[PDB]
């Protein structure tokens, strides 16, 4: 049996953090965001 | 090298973290610990012991991709030329501008 | 008027009276290592929660 | 010795193994976080017995070693950018044309098909690589490559385009319907277990 | 090292000044093994690798386009990496590998 | 005709009276040596050599 | 650039300072053409489109009434208009390499 | 040997194992038990105890039939000659130019 | 032998540089043919035995 001393859970507290190594473009989930221009066969306003 | 065109860069940034937060506290962990190593009661000490308590870093452990992208690229570079002589392999050297 | 419209890109091979040619983009490999469908794709995730 | 290795060579038919360049700029390690977690005792080691393997494994392998994996990681890659490329028809006349531009060899030929149904269908350089950077991502998976050239085009500080675009079009101009398959079809089927896109 | 960690600040960028590598237990190495390590991680930071044009006067395919980051700080948390990189493992047993 | 790609649209079809022989005959061309390109008509698949 | 970028602001009118037309990727029309086009696209901006009084020391029926704008800038989000516009294309008689 | 026409080869081919098995208490224990023979604080017992902790062998004491194929091929070399002399078994030498 | 062991790597085949035959207990041969089959262990690596 090994007693330490140890920090008591009252002060220290857990704390989730989120690390991305980039900012996600606007159209993330869209593979060809460019497909709303390439088919607008008419024209746009 | 004359057809590559494509560029890596790493960003060694940060964040701040938390709230309500006690950083004198950690400070005095930081600084109380690495004792028999750097003196404690310095202001380097006291420095690194603040960044370290307030601020945490954007990328992480996800981001050592760039770090063995490049410890790759010179294992490559240096095993492909015929033999590694010091004519083979130059290493960039502080020119005055003329050379 | 002719209207406009997108390019395709496929083969535009025509061998005369027999008409356009059998479009064969990628040959056999989408019957070997099997089909692809790049409209849909996963980012994966890099970072994470810690 | 330089001009027996090819120094020589029109550096526009150099292709990179992915038909694609690269701007990368991502967030990295501080080591901040592994220091804090240090001092609190949380997580003092974080290296994983998986990485002690692997770590071991760096020690007594020869880097010709790596070299062999990487040149063999690198010619999958182009099978999988020719199967793109043999998709899409990615030529010069091809990319050249996603630009405004008819692009033949011959002269008169293109001077001609300027008033004619040429320029009614039309399509984009983006719309072209989006479509290129979607298929080869989906295919390099399925041969179990799983590269980020796809991750990386959806990150707002990294911007992928195909390789061929540096080039001058108005040019070279009789080398504008040949594809940019770069590997032998016998160094095709060698990679794609046997699969073959022409012959 | 501690005039070192007094100038550590942080950039306008949003960015720490250096990368911090912070080691506490040494991997079972030789020492001139270690040392040479200790090479390649002050070189990897640098633009194209630390390397000069090698092949026609410009760089290879694996050095060009490396355009670095901050340079690496190896902050030890124990005195294991000091003592470490400094020994001589030729004729003395200082409490590490006999390599003749 | 494998590495023809583009987005125009031509007819493929064989010209007249097409079948004509090579300049040199590629089969009895090869190179003498790895180092370099040596290149020209070789011989010598004997029983011996 | 670097340096105009830093003069950019809003103007009393509510105005910014100029008028930036970014390009990505650039039309692949032959580089003198590129050259007189941005010359074009210059004059656009001024007064009566930069010409002078041609008729009876008056403007034309086209050129008089334009007020103009505030200047255009080129602003290349890639280096493809950069090194477009200093392409060099003439000079060279070889057949799939000449431009008329 | 005008007419063999059939050769023989063996690999030392050698994979991974242990996906979990702490490669540094291995290491201690090769290098504990062979104390009594080399020396244990060496670079050497810490390399090949690094080596067995981390890489096993990929189809062996199945190839020990070439090793045995082989020594019964030189058996027979020297047993088919019509005296074991050295003009009757050659060794091969290293020789330069000229032999 | 220590500074053999240091030179023991997996080669660009994915080989190891040698070849070890542990030997823990010996067999009782007279000890001039423990060195006579040493020679032979030796030489059966040779290309044509040596």
């Amino acid at each position: 049996i090994k007693t330490a001393p140890v920090v008591p859970p009252t002060e220290q507290r857990d704390m989730v953090q989120e690390e991305r190594v980039g900012t996600p473009v606007k159209n993330a989930g869209n593979a060809n965001p460019a497909a709303d221009s390439d088919n607008a066969t008419e024209g746009v306003v | 090298g004359r057809a590559a065109r494509s560029t890596v860069r790493m960003e060694s940034r940060i964040q701040s973290f938390g709230e309500g937060k006690d950083v004198d506290n950690f400070m005095a962990k930081f600084h109380n610990q690495l004792s028999g190593v750097y003196e404690r009661r310095s202001e380097g000490v006291a420095n690194f012991g603040r960044i370290l308590a307030t601020d945490t870093d954007l990328g992480g452990t996800s981001g050592l991709s760039v770090v063995f992208n490049g410890l790759l690229r010179g294992l490559h570079h240096v095993s492909t030329v015929p033999t590694p002589n010091v004519a083979n392999l130059p290493i960039r050297n502080n020119r005055d501008g003329a050379g | 008027y002719k209207e406009t419209s997108r390019v395709s890109l496929t083969s535009m091979i025509y061998v005369g009276t027999a008409g356009k040619d059998l479009s064969l983009p990628t040959g056999t490999v989408e019957d070997i290592i099997g089909a692809v469908d790049g409209m849909r794709r996963v980012v994966r995730t890099i970072g994470g929660q810690t | 010795s330089m001009l027996r290795n090819w120094s020589w060579v029109n550096v526009h038919n150099v292709h990179s193994v992915t038909g694609t360049s690269e701007n990368v700029v991502l967030a990295g390690y501080v080591g901040l976080s592994r220091t804090h977690d240090y001092i609190m005792d949380t997580r003092s080691t974080p290296a994983t017995s998986q990485g002690r393997r692997l770590a071991a494994m760096f020690y007594y392998t020869n880097a010709d070693k790596m070299l062999s994996l990487t040149f063999g990681l690198a010619g999958q890659l182009r099978a999988a950018a020719d199967t793109t490329v043999a998709k899409f028809q990615i030529c010069p006349h091809t990319i050249a044309r996603a630009q405004g531009y008819i692009m033949t060899d011959n002269d008169p030929l293109s001077d001609e098909l300027k008033g004619t149904d040429f320029v009614t269908e039309q399509f984009s350089l983006a719309g072209l690589t989006n479509l290129y950077l979607g298929y080869f991502d989906g295919l390099a998976t399925r041969l179990g490559i799983y590269d980020l050239r796809y991750t990386y085009s959806e990150y707002a500080e990294c911007r992928v385009e195909l390789h061929g675009i540096q080039r001058n079009f108005l040019t070279d101009r009789l080398d504008a319907f040949v594809s940019y398959k770069c590997l032998h079809p016998i160094m095709f089927e060698y990679y794609m277990c046997g699969a073959n896109i022409s012959g | 090292m501690e005039t070192v960690m007094a100038g550590l600040q942080k950039t306008v960028m949003n960015e720490l000044n250096r990368v911090i590598v912070s080691i506490a237990d040494v991997p079972k190495l030789p020492a001139h093994r270690i040392r040479n390590l200790i090479a390649v991680l002050a070189a990897v930071s640098k633009p194209n690798l630390g390397f000069d044009a090698n092949r026609l006067e410009d760089h290879s395919c694996f050095t060009k386009g490396w355009l670095g980051f901050n340079d690496i700080l190896l902050f030890p948390l124990t005195v294991d990496l000091f003592d470490r990189v400094v020994a001589n493992e030729a004729g003395v047993n200082d409490a590490g590998f006999i390599v003749p | 005709l494998f590495w023809m790609a583009g987005t125009t649209r031509v007819v493929l079809c064989e010209a007249a009276n097409g079948y004509k022989p090579m300049a040199y005959d590629i089969s009895q061309t090869s190179f003498w040596n790895r180092e370099n390109g040596l290149w020209a008509f070789t011989w010598g698949e004997s029983e011996k050599t």
